[PDB]
DNA sequence: TATAATGGGAGCACGGATGC
DNA sequence: GCATCCGTGAGTAGA
């Protein structure tokens, strides 16, 4: 339901060193299938830190 | 009174002068700095009326308490600005000139 | 995915460079690449050679010219609103005849607009295209006199504004009359001025019986050329004193002066070809050794008499022949305006030469460049042929540059254009596209250049053909003008060939456009391809041969309205012309040489070529075009990729892997759906929104100025009187909205304050001020806000300030702020969709996925089209596209089906069979037999005669699948649609017309100055125009009060509208209307005309509608 | 006398209508000379003046119609009855 | 018809 | 003579013509006063005549007067009165009106013959004053002005104003019109039904009468204000009240396309 | 020709010059008349052009200044190979000229544009049609001021007639002008201190009523 | 339109002109629209 | 279609007369705050709110519905205008 | 305020009332 | 009767 990227202000953007535009990155993040094991859990924030 | 009729007819020079609130003697519009109408020009407030509601040119009478009163200093009647839509001027020709509609 | 291509036609030559009609023209005009001494006399060179030398210092002469480098690059020019241009210097030398003094100098003539790489211009930061103009070619023509059968009018036509049309006629009284500037005079007179004598005319024109007798006038031959010259001058110039040198000057200027009268090079050539003579100059005659000498006139009169007589070999001219109509490209138009401005500069030069110090003068003192700059600027700015460029997608621009207008300066004015000029001529074949033209008032006037077509040096359009010698087709390609094409028998490109030899004893050909059946021995030439008959847009329509002309026109046109989509794909069925369209559009980024990819980024792609040099390609990202469609290039390669010359690096907008992508490939069903598709409307699935199909990025520009005023300066500031932090939240320290902030209607893009006008507070304001004990501020809120129904995310802000480096605004302007607001538009109800076949419509419903008609395997269709659109429109191409699309859906492949050499029904049946095996056999393997519903549908189809009775259910489902029909289940009921329904992949585009940019409403708002009637347009928050015909509607309904409202309260009655609004907000009934202000304006404007208009009561007593304000 | 629609419309007695059709100068000059009075009989004239057209609900046959309930009707009836 | 021409002619008579 | 947005001046051509006239007149008076010869005075008088002519009817006799650096003829009084752009046809026999809007038409079947789909935002702007009064009657706003300011920004709008807007338009009708209006059925009355989205929903049966289809046609909406105007629109102009063509007499609203197909 | 005046106009003004010359000529100097007349003709024509050319009249000296600025900027653009900035023109104009002065001089030399200049390439549209009227009050404005007067009267009715009349005379709601304390004091027959105190208590009661009902707040903008 | 006697006050003129004019774009010696205008 | 519009057209010799009658009656209703209505409480036009049924705000609907009953009298020269106005102001103050 | 100067410059259609 | 001279040639939107 939401995406934050460091040093990225809005959806139409390009991160240096990255091939995909933020729109395409989000388009990929729409296809992420996330399973919750705990029935009481309404929300989760996943963190991704990568480089090189 | 109700308007039941509309009449159209030629205008005598006297009729034209009776419509006129003043003669335009100068081919000038507005001052190049003050941006206010020039005296005896096409935009003169003396003739056609004031720019601002119930206020004269120099600002002596600024309120509705004076209505119909013509300023002595600037010669501008203190009244509604809307009269600038309604007030005819005139130009007195040195020689007669044919109205093209009735010639051509 | 694998791409299968059909057709047996092998194109010998590729499509020529598509924008070459622009590029090569302007190049040829500028000659900036040529060293000054090697320059030809064509182009602005011609202008300098025509204007100079300037005589009567005594003489100023032209040496050479040069073009410098652009002071600013293209992108910077778009940023700062500057014209992309190069400085033009001209080397001149002043020479005094007596003195011998020679003063040489290089003078600055101003700047000239440079054409960009793609064939466009940048004028004040706005991209513009100069549209080519078709007109009647210069030359000598002979046309039938409409009044007198058996008699003919000879016409001598020069270039536009190059001097007078001259008409030669044989009068009812027998004499030959010449018409110049609407003056009829005997031609014999001019002939005598030319130096002709009765002897010469008797021997030359005598062969034609009794015509020459009308040319014989004794009084004319009784006087020397001088007396006839003075007589002619008195005839052409009444009231002007008949001085000799004045007569010589006027007549020379009228005919022999190359600086005034000029035929075309085309005109010269055409007149030479027609009259069978040779012209020394481009004029009608010359001044040589003191006298006038004939060039044109005599052979012209000779041909006129020969035609009038019936002498064989003389014929009338078709003025619509494309040999008689030529194209003026951008170079020629610019050159013309250049010639004009240069001549004005010359008049200024002479006027300067009479004045001033006679001894001390330099070319810098004599030359004022202002008129030249003015002519160029005016041509590139306010001209008709200069059009705001259409960049909506790449194809838009490409087609725009290829337009041909019969309109414009020196062109046909509208409504004066009859069926003749708007028609498709037989000579348009291979030259101008018979398909693509605007519908409505512009039909036939605006056209498009054909694909293979070329415009030669003379301005005529040529089409390629192949040489056929003795039933063998060579690869030799000859480009022909229409007149040359008329000479030969030209076979069609689909003509059967075994190797290079014609394989049929009957071939279909053309002789002067006429279709004829001939033997291979009679075949001189052959078509290159069917592609050459149609435009670039029309060439993008698959199965075009199955579509009626008009819908084809619509599709062809609408393809330029296609909006670039973020997920956009190329069509499942293409014509093969896609890649070329992308490449010539310069939208996509291509590899310059063979090499390896060093770096890949969203911003930039770095490539190391064979040379070893490192080339960095910066990528254009989220750039706003003229129409507000997003322009961005996405990298199509990865780091370390090995690329060859011309390989794709980055994909432009509306491009998928270098193929033109104007839309999405969707799965459609053709069937009525609950009246939601009624009358061309379309029903789409929410799934399209879910996967972001038909979603487009749009950037809008907002601008505001802070200027110096007499009441004190306007300034951009975060301090806005009487506003909360809620309102100022997204504003930065300086008052400009921060990057990334979402904006909505009413929000402040740029805060600005303006010193209030002179304020005399009304007693109410005074008392209120006293009550609240607060001082009324000096400034008021002028801030730029988001207009109704707009907004989005703020992606950019530009701020320019007076007193800052590299920055100078227009006088009085302190600072300029531009905000860019971008939005991502999902497909919504009211948005316009269309295919390439002309089917178009707005989305009237978006269904949840569960309601959509679905396949047995559970796959719902994307789009439901109404079959009721097909039969009356007669475009069947969409049907075939749907079939082949089905096959390509289940086989997971794409096709190329060229126009007129296509995929054919049997082949499509083969592919459909192969597909059916996948669509069915998979199911049968999974452990599922035939459904009951399928049996029911199969029963219905048996009764329909669609399937053969007695075959197994599977075989019948195949029989239906080969017809491109499938069993379809209703999403709501679960029951099947009683009949089998056509389902398949179709290419559908989302057009530029979106309900978001359209929907508008107004209660009250701004009014016009004089009439006090509401403004027009959405931009001004204006009211809808209620026209004369609407008033007729209300009258015919007999609704008096509604009409009276429209006429008074709702528009120009000031008292009435104020009273109305106040009555409504108070919950009262609207008052009785009064006299509308526009009527008062009429009365006063009539009084200005010295006509007294009086409104009277029934007693004929005057009534004042001005209420005593106008009476003393 | 027979004359086509254009000349018939130009020949009409209302000068506002004729002037608002076409040949505005001609119409206005002849009308001005003759000192012509427009009686506002037709639709166009009244449309220009922003008045209520003499057709439909603006008809002299209708617009003067009154509506009264029985209570108020009796109430006025007795006032008429007592005088 | 053309005022300039007419005035030039009137001038020419002197 | 008015100062526009950027601070520059825009003016009518009549001022230029009047300037010409005044100048030539004054020069004539001074020429006479100084006792100029006859040729000069004659010329001046001629020019004065042509000036008056250009003022009253320009282009009528001779070359039409133009501005410096322009080929555009100045616009005179005669040009103001007559023509398609003239006062009568442009500003008198037709006018641009308040309380009106326009949008893209889209079909819907659900509508009864007397109804049409009206977008919420359009309805808000069209009926705005009524919405203010109603917002005052209810507790949504203290007064009129507060209500208007509340409607000014899109994020200041709550659902109460929408329900109130429903209470406003109840029983009321709007006029829908599609250009060109070829006959009196080119304008028809409908009871609006407020719908999400920006498109105007049109009933299939009136399409034929309007000559409207769904390939991107747009319609204009108008709001009759007075109780009289509303009575007229509801009795006389209501879509369901005109079923037959005033021309032929045959039913104008009848099954077509998909309807005929199904039946 | 082309200076903003018609050929014939220039001819007539030149004729005025010619008349001045005929009156001022002295044949004693042996010169041809053409020589002396030419000066007065040129002078008359130039005076004419400077006076009558512009719709908004610029005094002849100022015109000359503007023209000098033109020729200066033109010389600079001819030498530099580009249009000059304000600063460069300021330099080339000598002492007493800065960028601001040049900018204001160019601003004051701006000629007005025609309301009838066609927008779009067609016979359809006029520029003046797109320009709003900022003078006449919008219906919303009229409504606002009306509601303001009505609300102010509603607020002044909660006072006694005397103090409300004092406030109306002091703020000028009655005759249109604001009376001094001595005039209102002489009208009600009290000391100026007394009438000022009545004004104060009236204003105070109004401020209390306003704090309570919060009715007049919205009109404060 | 109502299949009954016309109501007094109906403007039948505009109705007539519209009735004649509306089909005009559908109209295709002289035939069609030109002939109509001829009459 | 407006309810009973056929019957409403049956009542008048000209449809425009019906229009005038309805419009005027609705003006009366608005002016007098509906207090002059000829409708019984069960005959009152209702509007469905978020809360519940409230009186119909539309005076035209009211006027037509009233006209359907026959309790209204329409015609020309029934009573002097000022007399009608004043009697209505007496019976139902505004 | 004075050598003498003296005549411009540019640039489709059909129907209908009139005019020679 | 045949030479001129003249007025007019859908609508909304947009720009
Ligand atoms: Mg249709
Ligand atoms: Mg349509
Ligand atoms: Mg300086
Ligand atoms: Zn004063």
């Amino acid at each position: 339901t939401s995406v934050y990227i460091e040093d990225v202000l809005h959806e139409f953007s390009t991160i240096p060193g990255v091939k995909e535009d933020v729109v395409e990155i989000i388009l990929n993040l729409k296809e992420l299938v996330v399973r919750f094991l705990n029935p009481s859990l309404q929300t989760v924030t996943l963190l991704l830190k990568a480089e090189g | 009174k109700e308007v039941r009729k509309v009449r159209i007819a030629l205008a005598s020079p006297e009729k034209i002068r009776s419509w006129s609130y003043g003669e335009v003697e100068k081919p000038e519009t507005i001052n190049y700095r003050t941006l206010k109408p020039e005296r005896d020009g096409l935009f003169d407030e003396r003739i056609f009326g004031p720019i601002k509601d119930y206020e004269c040119a120099c600002g002596k009478y600024k309120r509705q308490r004076f209505e119909g009163k013509v300023c002595e200093r600037c010669g501008v009647e203190v009244t509604k600005s809307i009269v600038r839509r309604y007030r005819m001027g005139h130009i007195e020709l040195a020689t007669p000139a044919a109205h093209i509609w009735f010639v051509k | 995915m694998e791409i299968k291509r059909f057709g047996r036609i092998r194109e010998v030559i590729p499509l020529p460079p598509l924008t070459e009609i622009q590029v090569e023209s302007y190049r040829r005009a500028l000659q900036a690449d040529v060293p000054p001494e090697k320059r030809e006399n064509v182009g602005i060179q011609a202008a300098f050679r025509e204007t100079f030398p300037i005589e009567e210092g005594l003489v100023l002469d032209f040496l050479e010219y040069r073009l410098g480098e652009p002071p600013f690059p293209q992108d910077e020019c778009r940023e700062k609103d500057l014209t992309y241009q190069a400085p033009l210097y001209a080397r001149l030398q002043l020479i005094h005849k007596d003195t011998g003094l020679i003063k040489e100098d290089e003078v600055f003539l101003g700047h000239i607009p440079l054409m960009t790489e793609d064939g466009s211009f940048i004028i004040n930061g706005a991209d513009r295209v100069i549209v080519s103009q078709i007109h009647r070619s210069p030359g000598v023509y002979f046309t039938p006199d409409p009044a007198r059968p058996g008699r003919y009018i000879a016409s001598i036509i020069p270039l536009p504004k190059r001097g007078p049309w001259i008409d030669l006629e044989v009068e009812p009284n027998g004499v030959v009359s010449m018409k110049v500037n609407k003056r009829k005079f005997p031609l014999v007179l001019l002939l005598r001025v030319l130096g002709y004598d009765q002897e010469t005319l008797a021997r030359e024109l005598g062969a034609y019986g009794e015509l020459v007798q009308g040319l014989m006038d004794e009084s004319v031959f009784a006087m020397r050329p001088e007396e006839a010259l003075i007589r002619l001058f008195t005839l052409l110039r009444p009231g002007d004193p008949p001085k000799r040198d004045k007569a010589v000057a006027y007549v020379y200027g009228l005919i022999a002066d190359p600086r005034r009268y000029d035929l075309g090079e085309a005109g010269r050539y055409k007149a030479e070809e027609k009259l069978g003579i040779r012209l020394s100059g481009r004029t009608l005659a010359r001044f040589e050794d003191g006298e006038f000498k004939d060039e044109v006139f005599l052979p012209t009169l000779r041909y006129l008499f020969a035609l009038t007589a019936g002498v064989p070999g003389h014929e009338v001219d078709d003025i619509d022949h494309l040999g008689n109509r030529r194209i003026r490209t951008v170079g020629e138009l610019m050159t013309d305006q250049f010639r004009v401005g240069l001549a004005r500069l010359a008049r200024g030069v002479r006027e300067r030469m009479l004045m001033g110090s006679e001894d001390s003068l330099t070319p810098a003192k004599l030359v004022n460049s202002r008129p030249l700059e003015a002519a160029i600027r005016e041509f590139f700015s306010r001209s008709q042929l200069s059009q705001f460029k259409d960049e909506t997608n790449p194809l838009s621009s490409l087609r725009h540059k290829r337009r041909i207008s019969a309109l414009g300066p020196g062109g046909l004015t509208r409504e004066r254009a009859g069926f003749d000029v708007r028609d498709v001529h037989r000579t348009h074949y291979g030259r101008i596209c018979p398909v693509e033209t605007p519908e409505g008032a512009n039909i036939g006037l605006i056209t498009s250049l054909a694909a293979y077509a070329r415009v030669d040096e003379l301005g005529f359009i040529r089409t390629p053909y192949r040489r056929v010698v003795g039933g063998v087709v060579t690869d030799e390609v000859v480009y022909m003008t229409a007149t040359e094409e008329d000479r030969y028998t030209i076979a069609q490109a689909n003509t059967p060939l075994e190797g290079n030899r014609i394989a049929a004893e009957r071939v279909v050909a053309r002789r002067k456009g006429e279709p004829v059946i001939v033997s291979p021995e009679e075949v001189e030439f052959m078509d290159v391809s069917p592609k050459q008959v149609f435009s670039v847009n029309t060439n993008l329509i698959p199965f075009l041969e199955h579509d009626d002309a008009n819908r084809a026109l619509m599709g062809s046109n609408m393809q330029t309205q296609a909006v670039p989509l973020i997920r956009a794909q190329a069509p499942v069925v293409m014509t093969g012309l896609e890649e070329r369209v992308v490449r010539d559009s310069l939208a996509a980024l291509y590899a310059e040489e063979d090499g390896e990819v060093a770096k890949v980024d969203g911003n930039r792609i770095v490539v190391r070529y064979e040379d070893g040099r490192l080339v960095e390609y910066p990528l254009r990202r989220f750039y706003r075009s003229n129409q507000g469609t997003a322009l961005d290039q996405r990298p199509r390669v990865v780091v370390g990729q090995r690329v060859r010359k011309g390989d794709l690096l980055a994909d432009g907008p509306a491009s998928e892997n270098g193929f033109l992508a104007l839309g999405q490939n969707v799965l459609v069903a053709i069937m009525p759906f609950d009246g939601y598709n009624f009358e061309d409307a379309i029903v789409i699935s929410e799934e399209l929104l879910k996967r972001d199909f038909y979603t487009s990025i749009h950037i809008e520009r907002y601008e505001i100025e802070a200027r110096d005023t007499k009441l004190g300066p306007e300034r951009i500031t975060r301090d806005i009187p009487h506003l909360s932090e809620a309102a100022l939240r997204d504003l930065d320290e300086e008052g400009v909205v921060r990057i990334g902030a979402e904006v909505k209607p009413g929000d402040i893009l740029v805060g600005r304050t303006s010193f209030k006008g002179e304020s005399e507070p009304t007693p109410e304001e005074r008392l209120l001020r006293s009550i609240f004990g607060e001082k009324a501020r000096d400034v008021k809120d002028t801030s730029l806000r988001v207009p109704p129904g707009e907004g989005g995310i703020v992606v950019r802000t530009v701020r320019l300030r007076r007193g800052d480096p590299g920055v100078e605004l227009k006088p009085g302007v302190r600072e300029v702020v531009r905000v860019y607001v971008a939005q991502k538009r999902k497909l919504q109800v009211g948005d316009k969709l269309a295919n390439r076949h002309g089917n178009k419509g707005v989305v009237a419903k978006i269904l949840p996925v569960e309601d959509m008609p679905h396949l047995p395997d559970g796959t719902p269709v994307d789009v439901i089209l109404n079959p009721l659109g097909v039969p009356s429109r007669m475009n069947l191409g969409q049907i075939l596209e749907t079939h082949l699309g089905l096959a390509g859906y289940f086989l997971g492949q794409r096709y190329i089906s060229p126009i007129f050499d296509g995929a054919k029904e049997p082949e499509i049946k083969e592919l459909l069979a192969q597909a059916f095996e996948v669509y069915f056999g998979k199911r049968k393997g999974e452990g599922f037999g035939v459904d009951k519903r399928e049996v029911e549908v199969l029963r219905r189809a048996e009764k329909l005669g669609l399937v053969t009775p007695g075959k197994t259910p599977e075989e019948q489902l195949k029989e239906l699948f080969l017809q491109g029909k499938v069993v379809l289940y209703d999403g709501r009921t679960g029951e099947p649609i009683e009949g089998p329904i056509v389902v398949g992949q179709m290419f559908i585009m989302k057009l530029y017309h979106m309900v978001e940019d359209k929907m508008h409403a107004r209660s009250t708002g701004p009014y016009s100055l004089i009439t006090q009637q509401p403004l027009g347009g959405k931009a001004q928050f204006g009211g809808q125009r209620f026209g004369e015909m609407e008033v007729w509607a209300l009258e015919a309904y007999g609704a008096a009060h509604t009409l009276q409202e429209m006429l008074t309260l709702k528009s120009d009655d000031i008292e009435g509208r104020n009273a109305a609004y106040e009555a409504i907000i108070k919950g009262e009934d609207v008052p009785e209307p009064s006299v509308p202000e526009s009527f008062r304006v009429l009365v006063k404007e009539l009084q200005a005309l010295a006509l007294d208009v009086q409104t009277l009561d029934e007693k004929d007593n005057p009534v004042d509608i001005f209420e005593g304000l106008a009476s003393k | 006398l027979l004359m086509g629609v254009t000349k018939s419309a130009l020949s009409t007695k209302s000068w506002l209508s004729a002037a608002s059709f076409q040949n505005t100068t001609h119409v206005l000059t002849e009308a001005a000379i003759a000192g012509k009075k427009d009686e506002l009989i037709g639709l166009k004239e009244n449309v220009i003046l922003g008045r209520l057209i003499p057709a439909g609900t603006g008809s002299d046959f209708v617009r003067f119609t009154q509506v009264v309930d029985q209570k108020t009707l009796k109430a006025i009836e007795e006032a008429r009855k007592e005088a | 018809s053309d005022p300039v021409r007419q005035y030039l002619h009137e001038i020419g008579q002197v | 003579m008015v100062q526009v947005d950027g601070g520059r001046f825009a003016t009518s051509d009549l001022n230029d013509l009047y300037r010409r006239l005044i100048n030539r007149n004054n020069r004539l008076k001074k020429l006479l006063a100084q006792g100029a010869p006859e040729i000069i005075i004659r010329n001046e008088k001629r020019m004065l005549q042509e000036a008056v002519d250009a003022l009253l009817d320009n282009g009528r006799r001779g070359a039409p007067v133009t501005n410096p650096g322009s080929d555009r003829p100045l616009r005179s009084l005669t040009d103001i009165l007559s023509g398609k752009q003239g006062r009568f046809r442009q500003n008198l026999l037709g006018k641009r009106v308040d309380y009106s809007g326009r949008s893209v038409i889209v079909v819907g079947p659900q509508l009864k013959l007397h109804q049409c789909g009206l977008p919420k935002r359009m309805a808000l702007e069209l009926f705005k004053p009524f919405l203010l009064k109603k917002m005052e009657e209810k507790g949504i706003a203290p007064n009129v002005k507060a209500a208007r300011r509340m409607l000014e920004r899109q994020r200041d709008i709550k659902d109460e104003v929408w329900d109130a807007l429903e209470e406003v338009i109840h029983g009321k009708v709007v006029l829908l019109n599609r250009a060109p209006t070829l006959h009196r059925l080119g304008i028809q009355a409908f009871q609006p039904v407020l719908v999400e989205g920006q498109s105007i929903q049109l009933h299939p049966l009136v399409c034929e009468a309007f000559n409207a289809d769904f390939d991107g046609d747009q319609m204009a909406v108008h709001v009759p204000l007075s109780s009289f105007a509303q009575a007229e629109a509801r009795i006389q102009m209501l879509s369901a009240h005109n079923l037959l063509s005033p021309a032929s007499g045959e039913p104008l609203a009848k099954p077509s396309r998909d309807i005929i197909l199904g039946l | 020709t082309g200076r903003g005046l018609s050929f014939l106009d220039l001819i007539q003004e030149g004729n005025q010059g010619l008349i001045r010359a005929v009156e001022k000529f002295e044949y004693k100097r042996r010169f041809k008349f053409s020589t002396y007349a030419t000066w007065w003709i040129r002078q008359a024509i130039n005076r004419a052009i400077a006076d009558q050319a512009r719709t908004i009249r610029i005094p002849v000296h100022m015109v000359e200044t503007i023209n000098k600025l033109s020729r200066t900027a033109r010389q600079l653009q001819q030498e530099l190979g580009r249009e000059p900035t304000y600063e460069e023109i300021a330099e080339a104009m000598g002492p007493g000229w800065d960028a601001k002065r040049v900018e204001e001089t160019l601003k004051i030399a701006q000629e007005p544009v025609s309301l009838e200049t066609p927008i779009g390439d067609e016979k359809d549209s006029f520029y003046g049609d797109f320009i709003p009227d900022e003078h006449l009050p919008s219906p919303v404005d009229a409504a606002t001021q009306s509601l303001l007067s009505e609300e102010l009267e509603k607020a002044l009715s909660k006072l006694s007639e005397r103090e409300a009349m004092v406030l109306k005379l002091r703020k000028g709601l009655i005759d249109g002008r604001e009376h001094t304390l001595e005039e209102v004091g002489a009208f009600f027959g009290v000391t100026r201190e007394r009438i000022r105190q009545i004004e104060n208590k009236a204003l105070r009661k109004l401020k209390y009523h306003e704090s309570r009902t919060r009715k007049l707040r919205d009109f404060l903008d | 339109s109502m299949a009954r006697p016309v109501s007094i006050g109906e403007a039948v003129g505009i109705v007539a002109a519209q009735s004649i004019g509306e089909p005009g774009t559908q109209l295709t010696i002289t035939q069609g629209l030109p002939r109509v205008i001829e009459l | 279609a407006e309810p009973g519009i056929d019957k409403l057209f049956g009542m008048v010799d000209s449809k425009y007369r019906l229009t005038v009658v309805v419009a005027k009656r609705a003006q009366q209703l608005l002016r007098h705050g509906f207090k002059n209505t000829v409708l019984e409480p069960e005959e009152r036009p209702k509007m469905q709110t978020l809360e519940g049924l409230f009186d119909d705000p539309n005076a035209v609907t009211w006027a037509m519905k009233e006209l359907l009953t026959g309790r209204l009298v329409f015609g020309e020269n029934l009573v002097p205008e000022d007399r009608l106005q004043k009697e209505m102001e007496r019976l139902y103050p505004v």
